[PDB]
């Protein structure tokens, strides 16, 4: 029951976006901030969809919640520049009903790119 | 002596010297409000003191480090303290508190914190939070305080300056130390002194509505306020029943020690149980004598009715035989540093052997002597300590022992060994006869208890619309309305039209915590649930009230502890430590929800409830094979609560003291605010013991002696549990008090029945008893007065506080605490009086004008303040037994109306109209001279009136009440039997009463009482005050109706009635020929012995008596049709509002006329009640039996009633019974004299009084 849930909506959308470009069927939501200190985001869930989705989930209130976001410094062993970042939510939590039942996401990640911002998210287009 | 010049006539004005007028009153009024502290303190430092009050005090108090090292910051970034001592170490301590503040802009040395700290905070800065949380925190702990505290210390003075009090009974002055002789006084204004030094000022702080601010010595500690409350209490205390000097030295020697400790609330809750420990838990070693109770707990086992056989010697074999108690409280007295203090009380508890009233009182004095603060903390401190608990189940049942589930819940195996079978077999058989019952499938009962979870502080509404926002639901906002967001009301309102299928997701949303404090325990945290789960949560809560009915009947006062603690009986205090962190899903709720799915399963087979549909699932419960069968609304409703339960709770919390700290986790908790939280809990508590004394006492011991025991020892006969609190009745056999150390064997397995499947009984073997915190000792009750502080008042949120007309109020309440319990009535209510006058006057700042409010006396005379000397009268002339409305107002008028009327032809005020009751003197002139009306009718006047005002839109608010309505209804067959009755009643019944009590006023009605809590400010405050205004100009005529249809009627008092118990026994703590007044009221007339939930209850006409519209409006408007008139049909009318089933509503509506009520029933007639302060005296024995008609001088033709409206005779009984009362000494018994008009003509006044509402 769990293990569907992991493996087989991403054979659909292979059989759905094996042709597409990631140019028009990625993207990409999470946590915003404006301003260099010591333009900056961070990224919480990656969803692919076809454009005919992303189009329709482009203008949806992503920009709603409230999270408290800590902001470090040290280097990932990982190739671009990314700090562990922390991050607690002061809200509610995002509903799954939100994304679609057309599309799929990544179910649990980890997220990456000083002192606490508290700022809000917004939707990353493609 | 400055205070005597200020109240040369005002302080024997009310210590029985000088008549009482009202303009003394007021010029000490004037006196009082204009006033300052440091006229306080001067005052306090005019006075010397007599070398019995001085200690020396520790300069370790006052310097402190800093809270820098207290607190830190959570990884998911909440501040936290650190813990020094244990992991109870967790409160405010007394350091630091100078350097975090910004003196005050047009005062000198006061102030409030500097803001930049909180910019900062709200920046993020972590000393800023820190410094913000220890502000704040400081801030709630000097916030639990009613009043300003120099006014009760002045109250204590302008009293206690009066000196000696002469007695009525005794005739002798008492002999109670004066001024001189108070280790809180002395001792709390040298702290103040030291405190604040050579300053200008002195005050350490004020209070004030907008809150507190601090005084800039760098001495200063932050936990301050709750030591010097302790001080004021204490000083109280004594001058107001008579402590004796030496354990209030030793009580403030505690505080003191408190306040030089690590943390204060810290070192007070660890400190609470010295003074029982060594005084109440080691008390009669060896006696020899004294007087017992002999009580009778009676055949019926669930009546709570007692015969009191009479008083009973006492013999040497009713020693002590309890178990030793000097290690464990040598032990708590060595670990704080307290050796002395506990070596004192254990000297002189020793030194007593008499069960007397001094040995009672002794132990009173003991126990008012601990103090009596609030313990405040931070509220993310609470849910992060006892919401973080789990059970120890160290036998769980074994995963073999389960059958193949049914939906989610598995069955167990009836062939298990384990323990919980028994408990599935109880809550099976429980459900089964209940769904048996059809008074379940009542829809009236059904709109009753939805009904029913409008109440108890609803919340978390904001959570329930976001979650139902979640869902994808449509919304109505209803814009424009007041209060109604906060509200549970709304949540029902917006779930009026939904299916249960798109609703069953919406129960999984978090909960708001409310807060409390309380009396030397942590700070309770109650939570609601929203409208969908409450509602879903119903045959639990069934089948709890059917256990606590019907099944195991043990309770839900007074003499089942005086039948407990009587010498013969034994009693053992059985609580728990924690229950709510003990109800999970691992060993109750599972069974609890398998058994109560399987005991309808029977009886349920397609049956719907209200809301939910039928449904089906499968089971691997006949393992061989796998099938699916359908499931009715029960199983259904019980199905949906099968993974709320088994999920566990998420909480949000939210404080106001620490900056933004916003969280929510799972706790495993069942929730203290429920409908289904006290009755399921003694269902458990019930059934636990059931199955202990079944089976598991012979399985695990050896001897015949206890199992001999425990044979005879059933939960039916020896067993009563209210959540918490659980209570052995050990019989008393032939040869006496059953040997101890049986019962020492007993209880140590019954510790390990605690230990073994997850819970923990904190068993208190003593040779006394408690149930619901009261003491008993030797059948006599305790009065504890720890528990009814007379400063404190519970704030646990910094929302502004409500205006000065209920302050007023709680006074009120003080002074009735004060009478509940035995306190020295000479000196209570005179400063009682100090009290009342001190907070009168008020100096608004309304615009153009200073105005002044002003009460007379005599609303609080209306409200039952003993008058004390009155028109040149005897001092101390009758008693505070007074019920406080125009019944007493009645009583003492009418107890010297002729040396009223001799008062009133002196300074001539003289009429030649011979009136009725006072004959050639007048009353209008001089009542309203003396303002006696005006303050008489400023008491009916509503306080704290808020109101919408605002002129809502009306068609938003009538679509609210057709969604409110629509909850309302499950069925319309109640609106067709409701509509039906308002066509009867539009026929009939309409008309002559002006007010009927409806249903369908019961969305008005919710709407009025939701629109009670918009705490708007200026305008409808403006209206109340120029209604008083309007109220005081205004010259008025003659009193209320109902006090001049009582002034025709007379009385005659003679033959003091027999005694009811004998004297020589000590019946109270506290009460003696020494406070003469009460005790002798109480040896009289003699204590109620009853319950009194099951008295009133049988007043209460209607049989369930339960609507969520006050039933007592509906028996008394019942009563109303009765007597005026009204063919049945009319009388079927108005029960068909309630609207029962119209054939039996029309059945009890012809009973009810030639049926003759009780006397009780006819008070709520002429809206009459009986007060508080009579209950702990048995009444109706006087009502029945002693007030009467037809005098000894015989028949008067006056003195005669017609034979129809035979209802008078109820209200001639309660009316004479007030006179007999009120006045000092005994209960004389009291007849008729003659009435002036006739019963034809004096009930038809009540006629025409009854001809409006």
């Amino acid at each position: 029951s769990l293990l569907r849930l992991l493996i087989c909506p991403w054979l659909h959308m292979e059989k759905l976006i094996g042709e597409a470009d990631p140019a028009s069927t990625s993207a990409e939501i999470g946590w915003h901030v404006p301003r260099e200190q010591l333009d900056g985001f961070i990224p919480y869930v990656s969803i692919r969809a076809p454009r005919l989705v992303i189009e329709e989930l482009m203008e949806k209130n992503w920009g709603q919640y409230h999270a408290q976001v800590i902001v470090t410094d040290q280097l990932v062993v990982g190739e671009p520049r990314r700090v562990s970042a922390k991050a607690v939510i002061k809200g509610n939590h995002l509903p799954v009903k939100l994304i679609s039942r057309f599309a799929c996401f990544t179910l649990t990640s980890k997220y990456e790119m000083g002192a606490a911002y508290n700022a809000r998210l917004a939707f990353r287009s493609d | 002596s400055m205070i005597l010049t200020q109240f040369g006539p005002f302080i024997e004005s009310i210590s029985g010297i000088t008549d009482q007028s009202n303009d003394v009153f007021e010029n000490a009024a004037k006196a009082f409000s204009m006033f300052t502290r440091s006229d306080v303190y001067k005052a306090l430092d005019e006075i010397p003191f007599s070398e019995d009050a001085m200690l020396p005090i520790p300069p370790t108090i006052y310097t402190k480090p800093s809270h820098d090292s207290y607190y830190y910051i959570d990884a998911l970034n909440r501040v936290r303290r650190k813990t020094y001592q244990g992991p109870d170490d967790v409160y405010v301590p007394n350091c630091s508190i100078v350097e975090l503040l910004e003196p005050h802009e047009t005062l000198t040395s006061y102030g409030r914190l500097s803001e930049a700290i909180e910019n900062r905070a709200k920046d993020g800065d972590s000393q800023a939070r820190i410094a913000t949380t220890y502000g704040r925190i400081a801030e709630s702990q000097a916030r639990q305080i009613k009043a300003p505290l120099e006014k009760f210390v002045l109250a204590l003075l302008v009293a206690e300056a009066g000196g000696s009090l002469y007695d009525p009974v005794l005739q002798k002055y008492d002999e109670i130390p004066g001024l001189s002789h108070n280790c809180p006084l002395w001792c709390f204004r040298e702290i103040c002194r030291h405190i604040s030094g050579p300053l200008p000022d002195r005050a350490p702080y004020l209070y004030l509505s907008a809150g507190v601010f601090w005084l800039m010595s760098p001495r200063m500690t932050s936990a301050i306020p709750p030591l010097l409350s302790d001080l004021v209490n204490l000083a109280i205390l004594q001058q107001t029943a008579g402590l004796d000097p030496s354990l209030v030295r030793l009580g403030v020697q505690i505080c003191l020690h408190a306040a030089a400790s690590s943390s204060y609330a810290w070192f007070i809750l660890k400190t609470k149980s010295i003074f029982p420990q060594n005084t109440l838990h080691s008390m009669y070693e060896s006696l020899e004598g004294g007087y017992c109770p002999n009580l009778e707990w009676l055949e019926p086992r669930s009546d709570y009715k007692f015969m009191y056989m009479g008083a009973m010697p006492l013999s040497t074999k009713y020693a002590r035989s309890a178990p030793s108690n000097d290690k464990k409280a040598r032990e708590l007295g060595e670990k704080y540093g307290l050796s002395s203090v506990v070596s004192e009380l254990r000297r002189r508890t020793k030194t007593y052997s008499k069960h007397d009233f001094t040995s009672v009182r002794y132990i009173r004095d003991a126990m008012a002597c601990t103090s009596g603060i609030f313990l405040v903390r931070t509220p993310t401190e609470t849910v992060l300590q006892e919401y973080t608990q789990s059970p120890e189940i160290k036998v769980p049942i074994p995963q073999k022992d389960w059958t193949g589930p049914i939906g989610e819940i598995r069955i167990l195996k009836d062939t298990t060994s384990s323990i919980a079978r028994y408990l599935y077999r109880t809550w099976y058989l429980a459900a089964a006869r209940m769904a048996a019952q059809p008074r379940t499938w009542d829809p009236l009962f059904q709109a009753i208890m939805r009904s029913q979870y409008v109440t108890a502080r609803g919340g978390s509404g904001a959570t329930l619309r976001e979650s139902l926002y979640a869902i994808n639901v449509s919304l109505p906002d209803f814009k424009g309305l007041p209060v109604k967001a906060a509200t549970k009301i709304f949540q029902a309102a917006q779930l009026a039209n939904l299916p249960f299928s798109h609703t069953s997701v919406a129960i999984l949303a978090d909960t708001s915590m409310g807060l409390r404090n309380q009396v030397q325990r942590r700070p309770r945290s109650i939570m609601p649930l929203n409208v969908p789960q409450q509602q879903v949560s119903a045959p639990h809560t069934l089948t709890a009230d059917y256990i606590n009915y019907h099944m195991n009947l043990s309770t839900t006062v007074i003499p089942l502890g005086v039948y407990a603690s009587s010498p013969p009986n034994q009693s053992i205090n059985i609580d728990i430590s924690a229950c709510d962190a003990s109800i999970t899903w691992d060993f109750f709720l599972s069974v609890i929800m398998a058994a109560i799915h399987e005991g309808v399963a029977s009886s349920s087979i397609g049956k719907p409830f209200m809301g939910v549909p039928a449904s089906i699932v499968n089971d691997e419960s006949v393992v061989g094979v796998r099938a699916a069968r359908p499931i009715s609304g029960m199983q259904n409703m019980i199905q949906h609560l099968s993974k709320l339960y088994k999920r566990g709770f998420s909480y949000r919390v939210n404080d106001s003291f620490s900056p933004g700290n916003d969280f929510t986790h799972m706790t495993t908790t069942f929730p203290s605010g429920s409908t289904a939280t006290s009755t399921e809990h003694t269902a458990n508590n019930s059934t636990m013991m059931e199955t202990f004394l079944t089976v598991w006492g012979p399985e695990h011991t050896d001897d015949p002696d206890v199992l001999r025991l425990m044979k005879s020892l059933t939960i039916q006969r020896n067993y009563v549990c209210q959540g918490d609190d659980g209570l052995m009745i050990i019989d008393g056999n032939t040869a006496g008090k059953v040997n101890s150390e049986t019962i020492q064997k007993m209880l140590e397995l019954i510790s390990k029945y605690g230990e073994e499947f997850g819970w923990k009984y904190d068993i208190a073997y003593d040779g006394t008893a408690e149930y619901l915190k009261l003491y008993f000792i030797f059948g006599c009750r305790i009065p504890n007065l720890s528990r009814h502080p007379i400063v404190g008042k519970e704030r646990a949120n910094s929302s502004a506080e409500e205006p000065w007309p209920a302050i007023l109020d709680q006074i009120m309440g003080i002074f009735f605490n004060g009478v509940h319990d035995g306190l020295q009535w000479q000196r209570w209510i005179r400063y009682s009086w100090a009290l009342c006058c001190a907070f009168s006057r008020q100096r608004t700042m309304t615009g153009e004008s200073v105005g002044y409010l002003q009460y007379p006396m005599w609303s609080f005379v209306y409200w039952g303040l003993p008058l004390v000397k009155v028109f040149g009268s005897d001092p101390w002339i009758f008693s505070w037994y007074m019920p406080t409305g125009d019944l007493g107002m009645y009583s003492w008028i009418s107890l010297i109306r002729p040396l009223m009327t001799r008062w009133m032809v002196a300074n001539g005020y003289v009429t030649d109209k011979c009136s009725p009751v006072f004959g050639n003197a007048d009353y209008r002139k001089c009542f309203n001279e003396l303002k006696l009306y005006q303050g008489y009718y400023m008491a009916q006047l509503p306080r704290n009136p808020k109101k919408s005002g605002r002129a809502a839109p009306r068609e938003v608010r009538e679509q609210f009440t057709q969604a409110l309505s629509d909850y309302l209804m499950q069925n319309p067959e109640l609106k067709s039997r409701v509509l039906r009755g308002r066509s009867e009643w539009e026929k009939y019944g309409a008309g002559i009463i002006h007010n009927p009590p409806s249903l369908f006023d019961v969305p008005h009605k919710w709407y009025q009482g939701a629109q009670e809590a918009a705490t708007a400010t200026r305008e409808e405050l403006a209206e109340m005050d120029e209604t008083l205004m309007r109220a005081r100009k205004h010259s008025y005529s003659s009193f209320s109706k109902l006090l001049e249809a009582y002034l025709l009627v007379k009385w005659r008092m003679c033959e003091a009635r027999e005694p009811s118990v004998d004297l020589r026994l000590p019946l109270c703590a506290g009460i003696d020929p020494l406070n003469s007044d009460p005790f002798l009221k109480m040896v009289s007339v003699g204590p109620m012995l009853q319950s009194t939930r099951k008295y009133f209850a049988q007043t209460l006409f209607m049989a369930k008596t339960v609507s969520g519209l006050d039933v007592n409006a509906i028996d008394s408007a019942l009563l109303r049709l009765r007597t005026l008139g009204a063919d049945k049909k009319a009388l079927t009318a108005q029960l068909l509002m309630v609207g029962l089933q119209e054939s039996e509503a029309d059945a009890l509506a012809g009973k009810i006329m030639l049926q003759d009520v009780n006397t009780v029933q006819l008070a709520r007639v002429v809206n009459l009640a009986v007060p508080d302060t009579w209950m702990s005296l048995d009444f109706d024995t006087m009502f029945k039996h002693h007030v009467k008609l037809l005098p000894k001088d015989g028949r008067h033709l006056n003195t005669d009633i017609p034979p129809r409206m035979g209802w008078l005779r109820a209200i001639l009984r309660f009316l004479g019974a007030g006179m007999a009362m009120t006045a000092t000494g005994v209960a004389v018994d009291i007849y008729l004299e003659d009435i002036h008009g006739g019963g034809r003509s004096l009930g038809q006044r009540f006629m025409t009084w009854m001809r409006q509402e």
